[PDB]
């Protein structure tokens, strides 16, 4: 009943089913696909990608990307995919402490560009794994 | 022993027959004279047999032979002491064995009786000299198809028949068909196998052979070659198998 | 059928009435253990059981007379004793006695059962005899009719011919080993002469598995003849899977990067291996070996950790026999494996994993 | 005592032969699965380098910037090595560490300021134990290289280069393109072609001759590779994608996807390769324990045959004597 | 060593000690040419175990000070089931092979391990 | 072997070089097993290196003595 | 062979040609099977001067010069003192062996492993 | 010389008249195939050829000497 969607991480297809809705977090920000889109192609960034299964909405917890839409034919480009919720968020505070301690050890000009993108992930896993 | 090879040297010298003397263990005949010169206190030779070991061999060994009247054929099971050929009773029991049958438990539990191994059993005959080119060359390909069979197993084991090349695969299969051929059935097992055996000259083998290691017998299962002899029973028992198909 | 009581004999080496079966192996690897286990599983049946003690220390044969007394296994049990402190002629005679008596009862319809205890005790006697007569010795200074010696006891060994009396006597001699070498003199003799072989390793014996037979060099010459209809069923899945854990061994290492089916194997045949094991003096009626060997090679114990197998098949075989005699009765009258045993195997095998997943 | 020595020599011998038969078949069925994930990890890279194809000719008259393609002529040097994780390799380490020496030889002569990360673990105990040699990062194969090794390794790099610190980050790896044979390469990563195309030390576009989908076929009755050229690429056609990014953040937000790709790529070829060396070498190792099986038992069965006649021998002699 | 006279306790720590000394030494050749490193997650933890039971074996007798150049202990039975099950439980993982070696009981092998690591830290 | 041990030795000697050949035997064994080792203790390799030096230490020209204070 | 004999030179050569040829024969068996690339990077050195100079102790001899051809050398004491010199001590480490197989005075060795080179 | 015919002993292993040549081998590895070679090479040479079999089996001196005798040696 809606455009076809695919996530395609580096070495595995990981899910070739359609859902209904799908918001998008963007590097200009989110934004949702209809169905029977024109093809858009945007840039993804590291944040929360989320379905609607037409029976309850559901996200995806990525590692970034970029994304193309099709004629109901759609591929998703990713660096690191989690279909669905994975993780328990307890974990992942238990990361997320580690994440901002490192931070504070860590300062040279390239592990200060290390700990931002480790932020911006633990960020994202976290907040995907809210459901 | 020598009785054995009187009572056979009779059939042959006086009747002008072709006589088959069967002796049982050839070890024990061997192990017989070791004990009778251990008692007459004879001094023992290398490793323990009878100083007379290599003349009490041929003093029956050369009695099996073929005059102008018939020939006597000897089958002589053979036990080899702590498993070396080289020990004084294989190592002088084999200086008078002209062919070698293994029988092979793989192929008496995979159900291919008669359980003779095809490439562990020898014979000093397969020449080209003694045997007619033909016989020598489908033989040679027969036991090539074998081997590479055997080397290819664990290949196939591992990726599959739909991985290897297209001469690999037709080797497989008729290697297969070829291993299901070997197998016959036999008058004597006929009474509890229940199939009524078969008698197979050489040359309806050779003419067989040709036409299932050639490209003419390949569009036919594998289980119409087994147990069966006489390749056109192997093409009735294949339209048996077919009629299977169509009914 | 011989029943010795030991499943992995009577699955994978039956012995038979009126068959030779060599029990050969190193020192200390159990041989006097299956020899007394085949005694006392002898109970139910009526076989007359002789034991002959060649050369034992007169305190190892007073154990295993009192053990009979223990277990029952004497009222129907002869026990020829010749200690080492004997003459060379009494050892080398005690043999010969024990196959009379044996043969004795054998003649009077009877089926019988010799077990020689260490026949290279009565080789070196008669060996001692035979240098001291100054006679010309031969490998290992065996005289050349040690052969004979052996040959001419062991055909005594005979199943009658049903106009003598349908008797029969079945004979377990012992040969002891030395380093493992089979290709020892009086070894060789014995295994040219007997029937069949049941040979037990030390590597196995230290291993755990106990009785520590080393089936994969073992044969029997009877064959399957020697065994039960009820049996032999269940006896090929057991040879085939065996031989397939015997092939996947070495591969057991890299277990874990391997197809599913080669995995599923060797778990089979590693929980296969561990209802081969049976504790001393503890033999198994052929019921109870036959419904072990049934829930084994099916797989309903392929979900059970090693370490629990052989507890489950003591609640299972006891939760049986107690409770669904008519699975014994069944493999007892008929002697075959029937559906009807099946079906009351497959509700005993469910209702006692329900009530040992109960803990 | 001598003969029974002999004969667990011997028993040993046959232990070790089942043992290296064992390794062999279960490294073919591993360079067996390896060649799978590299199939079902080629449409995502194939995808992808349609769409950076069609998205930079979208963008060569553009000001796209971004600092994956941009040169940085003043030359610092980043090489990276992938080695094997585990042993026995064939030569696979030697020549991989050999060929890193060759490339650091000819690199601290120019000047150009030279460094190394290793991947691999025979790689990293030599860098350890050899400390003349900078050195950048360590990993492992414990952690499985399908996917959160070759992740870390382009987070790692991809800090590395967009923190303007070295340029000319390139790779030294095995590409496995015969099974007794696996020439070293070494390609650049990082300052990659705007069209996409991976390069040599050089550059010359060696993406030509990649050969990708290698497969393994017996050619008589042993088995070989089969490396083909062209499979199941559309890189031709692109309709009007009507970008929602900026024209040069859609580059910024697409190239890490290449980064990861190679990497991955990389590093699942350089396994495949250690697995066939693997393979070969415990082939070599079984038909060498089956010859030295085949001397044992026959020196075995003439020591047994010497021992048998010296104890018959010395017994007749003393009964003689008598 | 038959259960019914030695105790189920004796006669079960001996069977899994034998076992392990058997499984080690069936392992002996896949370690000694192929690597000890690459060796599974259950044989490096029967390898350790069983060169730590081999350590335990030893014990310094009082006639042989002049031999080993230390004292002698004599040692229970019931101390050398507990130890040996110590051992072979899986809790005296962390104490190096050496701490094992010529002591008497498994308290001179605790107290030789943390000896070790004084040497080793100062 | 000496079957008559440390009480063939003088009481430096006796204390000194008392638990030696336990602990060479011992080192020897452990530099047997440690060849198929590939990653190792910081106590393994001190081991190994004080049973190589004392193995250094064992060697001797011929006719050419040590006495026992040189020794001790 | 004792110091005070033949010199503490020619004592000191022949005991470290003796220490590589034992490094050799021990490991023999291991690289036998396995094979040299398991080796460590020292005794992979040791093989290689191990196989030169048991390949450096070959010579062609006068009365054998039917069987080998290219006629026999005699080479002095000192000749051969210098030629393992130059073995053990890492110069002649970068030629191939077959350059020391019948040959004698090790520059006849280097003058074969020219021939070598340059004739491809 | 003394040729055999056989080219690879008459080019690696050459035999001269007067010399002790062994031939040696496990069984059925031929030498007696060798042997026969030799003998009917002579037939243009002035050589006497002398045959002892001594242990061999007399279906293998038949086989022997009727090679000979149709060979013309
Ligand atoms: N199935 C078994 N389970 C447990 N222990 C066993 C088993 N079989 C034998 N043993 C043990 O093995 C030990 C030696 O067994 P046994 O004396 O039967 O072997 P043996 O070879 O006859 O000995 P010997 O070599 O002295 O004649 C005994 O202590 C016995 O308890
Ligand atoms: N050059 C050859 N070409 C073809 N066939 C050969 C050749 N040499 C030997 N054969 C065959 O090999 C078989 C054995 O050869 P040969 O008779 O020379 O060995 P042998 O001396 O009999 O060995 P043994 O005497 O130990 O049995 C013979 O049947 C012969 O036909």
């Amino acid at each position: 009943m809606t455009l076809n969607l695919c996530v395609l991480t580096p070495n595995r297809s990981i899910w070739n089913s359609e859902v209904k809705e799908i918001i998008l977090s963007t590097n200009s920000g989110q934004i949702g696909v209809l169905p029977n889109h024109a093809p858009t192609a945007t840039a993804v960034d590291i944040g929360i990608l989320r379905i609607r299964l037409n029976d309850q909405w559901l996200t995806l917890a990525l590692m970034g990307g970029f994304a193309r839409i099709g004629n109901n034919e759609i591929t998703i480009l990713v660096n690191d995919a989690e279909r669905g919720s994975d993780i328990d968020p307890q974990e992942a505070q238990q990361t997320l402490e580690i994440a901002e301690a490192n931070l504070r050890k860590a300062e040279g000009k390239r592990q200060k560009i290390e700990a931002n993108l480790a932020l911006r992930r633990a960020r994202t896993r976290v907040e995907a794994s809210n459901t | 022993g020598l009785t054995a090879l009187t009572m056979a040297e009779y059939f042959r010298d006086v009747n002008e027959q072709d006589v088959l003397l069967f002796i049982d263990n050839i070890f024990r005949f061997v192990q017989a004279g070791s004990e009778v010169s251990a008692l007459l206190g004879r001094m023992p030779s290398a490793v323990g047999y009878q100083p007379t070991l290599s003349t009490e061999m041929g003093s029956l060994q050369e009695r099996i032979t073929s005059t102008k009247e018939g020939s006597i054929t000897s089958i002589q099971a053979v036990y080899v002491p702590a498993d070396d050929l080289t020990d004084p009773a294989p190592a002088t029991t084999f200086a008078h064995l002209d062919a070698t049958t293994v029988l092979s438990r793989g192929l008496a539990a995979k159900g291919i009786y008669p359980a003779v191994d095809p490439l562990d059993s020898t014979s000093t005959m397969l020449q080209p000299r003694i045997v007619g080119e033909e016989h020598y060359e489908i033989a040679q390909r027969v036991k090539e198809t074998l081997q590479r069979y055997k080397e290819l197993q664990d290949i196939i084991a591992i990726l599959g028949l739909d991985e290897l090349s297209e001469e690999d695969r037709l080797t497989v299969a008729r290697a297969r068909k070829i291993e299901r051929f070997l197998s016959q059935p036999f008058f004597v097992a006929e009474v509890f196998t229940g199939s009524p055996g078969k008698y197979v000259g050489l040359a309806e083998t050779i003419r067989g052979f040709q036409l299932i290691l050639s490209g003419e017998l390949d569009s036919l299962p594998e289980q119409a070659f087994y147990l069966v002899g006489n390749i056109d029973e192997a093409t009735a028992k294949a339209m048996n198998l077919e009629m299977e198909s169509k009914l | 059928p011989l029943q010795t009581g030991l499943i992995a004999i009577d699955a994978m080496i039956p012995v038979g009435r009126g068959q030779r079966e060599l029990i050969i192996g190193d020192r200390q690897t159990g041989k006097t253990a299956v020899a007394t286990d085949t005694i006392l599983n002898q109970q139910g049946q009526n076989v007359i059981c002789v034991y002959v003690a060649i050369g034992q220390k007169a305190s190892s044969v007073a154990q295993v007379v009192t053990n009979f007394q223990e277990r029952g296994a004497m009222e129907y049990t002869i026990v020829v004793a010749e200690t080492a402190d004997s003459p060379a002629t009494l050892q080398y005679l005690a043999p010969y006695t024990g196959a009379a008596l044996a043969e004795y009862f054998m003649y009077r319809e009877r089926h019988t059962l010799i077990i020689y205890d260490d026949l290279s005790k009565q080789a070196q006697a008669y060996r001692q005899m035979s240098l001291l007569l100054r006679r010309p010795p031969g490998r290992e200074a065996y005289p050349g009719d040690v052969f004979y010696l052996h040959s001419r006891l062991l055909e005594r060994a005979a199943k009658l011919s049903s106009l003598l009396g349908e008797g029969s006597m079945t004979a377990l001699p012992i040969v002891e080993t030395q380093a493992g070498d089979v290709s020892a003199y009086i070894p060789t003799n014995v295994i040219s002469i007997t029937d069949g072989q049941i040979f037990l390793s030390a590597d196995l014996f230290n291993a755990g598995i106990r009785p520590a037979i080393n089936v994969g060099i073992s044969v029997s010459r009877v064959g399957s003849a020697a065994q039960i209809k009820a049996m032999k069923k269940v006896a090929g899945k057991l040879k085939l899977e065996l031989a397939q854990f015997a092939e996947l061994e070495a591969f057991a290492q890299f277990a874990s990067d391997l197809d599913k089916a080669t995995q599923n194997q060797l778990a089979r045949g590693q929980r296969l291996r561990e209802l081969l094991k049976q504790p001393q003096s503890a033999p198994l009626t052929v019921e109870e070996q036959v419904m072990t060997i049934y829930t084994g090679t099916n797989g309903y114990l392929d979900s059970l950790e090693l370490d629990q197998v052989r507890k489950y098949l003591v609640e299972l075989r006891t939760y049986v026999k107690t409770n669904k005699p008519e699975f014994q009765e069944i493999i007892s009258s008929t002697k075959t494996f029937t559906e009807e045993a099946e079906a009351l195997l497959k509700e005993a095998i469910q209702e006692q994993m329900e009530r040992f997943l109960l803990q | 005592a001598n003969l029974r020595e002999l004969r667990d020599r011997i028993g040993s011998v046959k232990n070790t032969q089942k043992i290296t038969e064992a390794m062999k078949l279960v490294a073919a069925a591993k360079v067996r699965r390896a060649q799978e994930a590299v199939v079902n990890g080629r449409p995502f890279s194939e995808t992808l380098v349609e769409v950076l194809y069609n998205m930079n000719e979208q963008l060569q008259t553009e000001d796209v910037d971004v600092p994956l393609t941009k040169i940085r002529t003043v030359k610092k040097v980043a090489l990276m090595v992938v080695t094997g994780d585990r042993g026995l390799c064939g030569g696979f380490n030697n020549m991989l560490l050999k060929k890193a020496e060759s490339r650091i030889a000819e690199l601290k002569k120019l000047g150009v300021d030279y460094t190394i990360i290793s991947i691999g673990k025979k790689g990293n105990t030599y860098f350890i134990r050899r400390p003349e040699i900078p050195v950048d990062r360590y990993f492992d194969g414990t952690n499985l290289p399908t996917a959160k090794e070759a992740q870390a390794i382009a987070d790692d790099v991809f800090s590395l280069f967009v923190s303007e610190e070295v340029d000319k980050v390139e790779m030294l790896y095995t590409k496995f393109v015969s099974l007794v044979k696996s020439d070293p390469v070494i390609h650049t990563l990082l300052p990659l072609s705007p069209k996409g195309e991976i390069c040599d030390i050089n550059g010359k576009c060696v993406d030509a001759a990649e050969d990708e989908l290698f497969r393994l076929t017996t050619k008589e009755g042993k088995l070989t590779v089969e490396r083909d050229m062209i499979k199941t690429e559309t890189p031709a056609f692109s309709p009007i994608l009507e970008f929602e990014q900026d024209p040069a953040q859609i580059l910024d937000a697409l190239l890490p996807l290449y980064l990861n790709s190679q990497i991955l790529r990389a590093l699942q070829e350089s396994l495949a390769s250690e697995l066939a060396a693997r393979m070969t070498a415990m082939s070599n190792a079984t038909d060498n324990a089956n010859e030295l099986k085949k001397t044992l038992s026959i020196n075995y069965n003439r020591a047994r045959q010497a021992k048998i006649t010296g104890e018959i021998l010395e017994i007749v002699a003393g009964a003689n004597a008598c």
